RNA sequence: GUUUGGUUCUAUCUAGGACCAUGAUUAAUAGGGACGGUCGGGGGCAUCAGUAUUCAAUUGUCAGAGGUGAAAUUCUUGGAUUUAUUGAAGACUAACUACUGCGAAAGCAUUUGCCAAGGACGUUUUCAUUAAUCAAGAACGUAGGGAUCGGGUGGUGUUUUUUUAAU
């Protein structure tokens, strides 16, 4: 309602849009996933836009969706 | 209208969880280019293959200048070629069945939006002039 | 009240501590 | 056979439910990772043999 | 950044000559373009359906049927109206239908498929001012709050369910 138009509360900046803040920036994180077929690691975007495939055994990692892409139910991930 | 766009962050360097070299990204993008893929598709397949943000950040320059440096330049730019492809596709559909008056309207609009960009490209002279959409 | 009707980890934030968002020499 | 179906269902629903909650909260990997499970899937053996079948 | 061409100089490894295929930072909550899950009674072409309406055939029984404020005209024992079983024809899409959806506008409601297109969202993808405004021409004909539709994020209960895919 009535806040400082300089640096606001971190809850408020995480509340509002990623364009409407002071310094706009991303809200998609890069995450590393462990391929369950051959247990290696690869990097993948959050809003993945494409069915990414492992280089060792190209099974599947994430079917793309509109927003975040669904990780494919055997994969183990970590944010980074 | 509405806003829906990327928000490139405030940093301007490789995001330091990167564990990969610089010329390997160059080899990857010339490999996808010799496979025959358009630059925007190189950009998204590089966002998702190995964790780059974009090539102006991770390499020394943008993919258009790095592909002109590696000798795989496009003879016409991306938006020009894609509007030409959309124009010829809707022209082929209208010549399949001429009753589509909405496709006639959209062909007129795509012709206008491609002649605007052709005017820009001729006035900046990056394609050879006399180029006026056949 | 709607959001607290849903969620489970929501602190009853006191009005007398609503405005403080940071203190050097945190606690003794 | 009534006491047989009673005893067999009594141990089976117990082991099924504990396997279901065990795969529903199996968050920790030894190196940082979080296993994606999918909704209402009942077994780690089930997702393991599914990801073996999807090769 | 060439494919080759040719020279000599160490104890098969090396040195020094020439030809042959490239144009300044930021990425506007300015703009157009890619991509993705979608989204709509948006469009074009086929296709499917519904019971109506009219007409025809075949049954059935008998003096009226129609129409209006009253009538009248008309039709009717060669069976009008009504009933039942069908068959054909074109047009339209009852209820669902709302202060909801789409399209530049007029307008747009059955199903299914094809053909393209479009919008919003998502985006750490690309281009780098490409923008706006309209004669001529062209195609078609002051601030605040609640709710809802489309998309996305997070939460964590019921609907859901589980090794077939989907989400
Ligand atoms: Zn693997």
């Amino acid at each position: 309602l009535v806040q400082d138009l300089l640096h606001p509360t971190a809850a408020s900046e995480a509340r509002k849009h990623k364009l409407k803040t002071l310094v706009q920036g991303p809200r998609s994180y890069f995450l590393d996933v462990k391929c369950p077929g051959c247990l290696n690691i690869t990097t993948v975007f959050s809003h993945a836009q494409t069915a990414v495939t492992c280089e060792s055994c190209s099974t599947i990692l994430c079917t793309p969706t509109g927003g975040k892409a669904k990780l494919s139910e055997g994969t183990s991930f970590r944010r980074k | 209208k509405g806003i829906s766009s990327s928000a490139i962050p405030y940093s301007r360097n490789a995001p330091a969880w990167f564990k990969l070299s610089s010329e390997s990204v160059i080899e990857q993008i010339v490999k996808y280019a010799r496979k025959g893929l358009t630059p925007s598709q190189i950009g998204v397949l590089l966002r998702d293959a190995h964790g780059v943000t974009q090539a102006r950040v991770i390499t020394g320059n943008k993919i258009m200048r790095i592909l002109k440096s590696n000798g795989l330049a496009p003879e016409i730019p991306e938006d020009l070629y894609y509007l030409i492809k959309k124009a010829v596709s809707v022209r082929k559909h209208l010549e399949r069945n001429r009753k589509d008056k909405d496709a006639k309207f959209r062909l007129i609009l795509i012709e206008s939006r491609i002649h605007r960009l052709a005017r820009y490209y001729r006035t900046v002279a990056v394609l050879p002039p006399n180029w006026k959409y056949e | 009240a709607n959001e607290r009707r849903t969620r489970k980890d929501m602190p009853y934030i006191s009005e007398r501590k609503k405005q403080i968002v940071g203190t050097v020499h945190k606690y003794e | 056979l009534k006491e047989d179906i009673h005893t067999h269902m009594a141990i089976f629903e117990q082991r099924e439910a504990q396997a279901q909650e065990d795969v529903q909260s199996s968050i920790v990997d030894e190196d940082g990772f979080t296993l994606v499970v999918g909704k209402n899937t009942k077994s780690l053996n089930s997702i393991r043999k599914k990801i073996l079948n999807k090769n």
